[PDB]
RNA sequence: GAUCGCUAUAAGAUGCACGAGAGCGAAAGCAUUUCACUCAACUGUGUCCAUUAAUCAAGAACGAAAGUUAGGGGAUCGAAGACGAUCAGAUACCGUCGUAGUCCUAACUAUAAACGAUGUCAACCAAGGAUUGGAUGAAA
RNA sequence: UUAAUA
RNA sequence: GACCUUAUAGCUCAGUGGAGAGCACGGGAUUUAUAAUCCCGGUGUCAUCGGUUCGAUUCCGAUUAAGGUCACCA
């Protein structure tokens, strides 16, 4: 019958955090303290260079949606984010693919947002004066 | 199975908002010395204002609430804070103008100590031809002093519950622009964030008055 | 000798300006010498905007954009094709 | 009289250039007269480690080991005044 | 029980977007807002003095960063150092960790592509458009 | 990614 | 002198009851040519004598070389 813990169609929030080396799809409850399912792009691949690939992002996104609907979560809020502490604030290539995969899995997206942490003022960046060479 | 021990609670915001229920939150079932109603005494919920008031014109703000006590599968949320949406805050920072910021610690009439942040921008006039519209250091200090003093009077008289409802009315940003236009042409004035520096004392009766 | 009258900077009756970090290589460049570009883009690519709209939970939600300011060093701006090498007589154009 | 060894010429040549330098700054500040906070006279001289006496004013003041008022002892006095005014006002 | 998510903390450091061929300063340099203490300059003047001026061997203040001495602090980054890659080798570029240092107080040091590679003062000097701060008319 | 010499 | 250990390609090492590795060398390819790179090949008396040995380069003695430790109280 009903999977224990599931309820009527409710709202979840998906924390899509895709850097250039991986991608995280992580849905939590409205309070954000309880997590429904957390799948990363590195669990759906073999090599270490494909963890940020768009295919690994949608594959992890479909598995998130399948568990969410089965657990009663039918509509999601999106919080897009990249590694933006002091590094490049641009989200990785798999973040968009994961967001599109959630939509194509018949999920009702709510409010989308970019929550990359923009520093009011930064600590010293890695690399030195002359930077990556 | 991870969710076999999980149960969902309905979330109830105070009566000040058009929408009373905003969603469901999860918690593990009761245990030996781990009461579920106890483990929900500090959870923070971030809700957009558009959902609360059922109007998309209120979508620029995000409100925050805190679960204080469990009324039989129901949290009785109280206002925890507000914050502008990230996309809106970065869209109102133009380049060739002067950015004016401020913050005031106001003690509400009911005992809440809150910090209110205001942001404003110099604007371009109708017949203005030059590209840049900057203000001197003297005009900036006058403008900040005006918005420091005016925001304190509005929030010192009204308690926290009514002041937040007063923020929904656009009187304060409209009043500040009209009052500050005597010093410099201002167009964009927003209250980007409100905190709660010191929570004023509350009673179960006071929460009951704030929940139907 | 002097390839540029302004030395490639935007500096004037100042004479020390703070450093900013390059967006790509993380190099330290002065604020005026840095190659500054502005970006305003939607957080949904043009492919998925239709797909987002079809299965949504909001009637008239307006998709928000993202705004960020990118600063590149000269080395990391020429290589990324942000700025190209111009002609000797076309260097003077500031438009 | 001397090129650079002013007060530590009594130590001769037998304690190390660095140690004679460190002890010089302390011994100058320990033997000097300070402005006396109650009568504004350069009449305070040390009588013991931490006890200072206004010669022409008849007051005994507790202070630092070698200086009448220490840097840490001055910030603390300023800090308490700020705390006291804040407490006295709401 | 990592990465990830929410909530609370207490120090260090930093001061985004505004932020510019814009402002100030003798140069070095100066960016959270308030309150004080100072300082300089411009404009306005039927105010005072009456050559008091310019440049200046010797001489004197200030002088980025790094470095030294003694306390505090010690978050981030990181000469040395240690690993893992790459390579013919790699003591390097790439990745991980990391001492001195980076930060504040007192005292030394007195050098930079300390550059406008253009000494200080003064006179004359072709066309413009725009800008920062005053004065003065018109236009609310 | 690597690419020394006459 | 007394105890212990070792001896295998041209050089450093592996492994042995029925001889690998590397570096070197030779030929072919890539290159304008060398170096690097790719492909293939040829290299060991298992230090010299005796015995056990089914059969010894291995196991047991001997002769050599090579080292390591000890050589004290007077």
């Amino acid at each position: 019958e009903v999977i224990p813990g599931s309820t009527k169609d409710a709202f979840g929030v998906a924390h899509i955090y895709a850097t250039f080396n991986d991608t995280f799809v992580h849905v939590t409850d409205i309070s954000g303290k309880e997590t429904i399912i957390r799948i990363t792009g590195g669990m759906r691949v073999k090599a270490d260079r494909d963890e940020s690939s768009p295919y690994a992002a949608m594959t992890a996104a479909q598995d998130v949606a399948k568990r969410c609907k089965d657990l009663g979560v039918t509509s999601l809020h999106i919080k897009m984010r990249g590694e933006g502490g002091v590094y490049s604030k641009t989200p990785g290539p798999g973040a968009q693919a994961a967001l599109r995969a959630l939509a194509r899995a018949n999920m009702k997206i709510g409010r989308i947002e970019d929550v990359t942490p923009i520093p009011t003022d930064c600590t010293k960046r890695k690399g030195g004066r002359r930077g990556r060479r | 199975e991870p969710f076999s021990k999980k149960e969902w609670y309905n979330v109830k915001v105070p009566k000040n908002f058009k929408r009373r229920t905003v969603g469901q939150i999860v918690v593990n079932k009761t245990a030996g010395t781990r009461i579920a109603s106890e483990q929900l005494k500090g959870r923070v919920v971030e809700v957009n204002l558009a959902d609360l008031m059922e109007n998309e014109k209120f979508g620029a703000y995000n409100y925050k609430f805190k679960c204080e006590d469990v009324n039989g599968k129901d949290c009785l949320m109280i206002f925890h804070g507000l914050k502008l949406t990230t996309d809106k805050l970065r869209s109102i920072v133009k380049k060739w103008c002067t950015l004016i910021e401020t913050s005031v610690d106001v003690k509400t009439t009911d005992g809440h100590l809150i910090r209110i942040f205001c942001i404003g921008f110099t604007s371009r006039k109708s017949n203005q031809i030059k590209k840049t519209s900057y203000a001197k250091s003297a005009q900036i200090k006058k403008i900040r002093k005006i918005m420091n003093n005016l925001i304190t009077k509005e929030a010192a008289s009204r308690e926290l519950t009514q002041f937040v409802d007063y923020l929904r009315e656009n009187k304060l940003p409209k009043e500040i622009v009209a009052k500050c236009s005597k010093v410099f042409s201002m167009d964009n004035v927003y209250i980007r964030k409100v905190k709660i520096l010191k929570a004023g004392k509350i009673d179960s009766l006071k929460l009951l008055d704030q929940h139907q | 000798t002097s390839k540029r009258r302004n030395n490639g900077r935007s500096k004037k009756g100042r004479g020390h300006t703070q450093n900013v970090r390059c967006s790509h290589c993380g190099r330290c460049v002065p604020k005026d010498k840095a190659i500054k570009r502005y970006q305003i883009k939607n957080i949904v690519e043009a492919a998925a905007v239709r797909d987002i709209s079809d299965n949504s939970a909001l009637t008239k939600y307006k998709l928000p954009k993202t705004y960020m300011k990118l600063e590149y060093c000269v080395s990391c701006g020429i290589h990324g094709r942000v700025v190209r090498v111009r002609s000797r007589t076309d260097r003077r154009n500031r438009l | 009289r001397t090129k650079k060894v002013g007060i530590v010429g009594k130590y001769g040549t037998r304690y190390g250039a660095s140690l004679r330098k460190v002890i010089k700054k302390i011994e100058i500040a320990q033997h000097s007269k300070y402005v006396c906070p109650f009568c504004c006279k350069e009449a305070v001289r040390r009588t013991a480690c931490g006890i200072w006496e206004c010669k022409g004013c008849g007051k005994q003041i507790a202070g630092g080991a070698y200086t009448l008022s220490t840097i840490s002892g001055a910030t603390v006095r300023s800090t308490v005044r700020r705390l006291r005014d804040a407490k006295n006002s709401q």
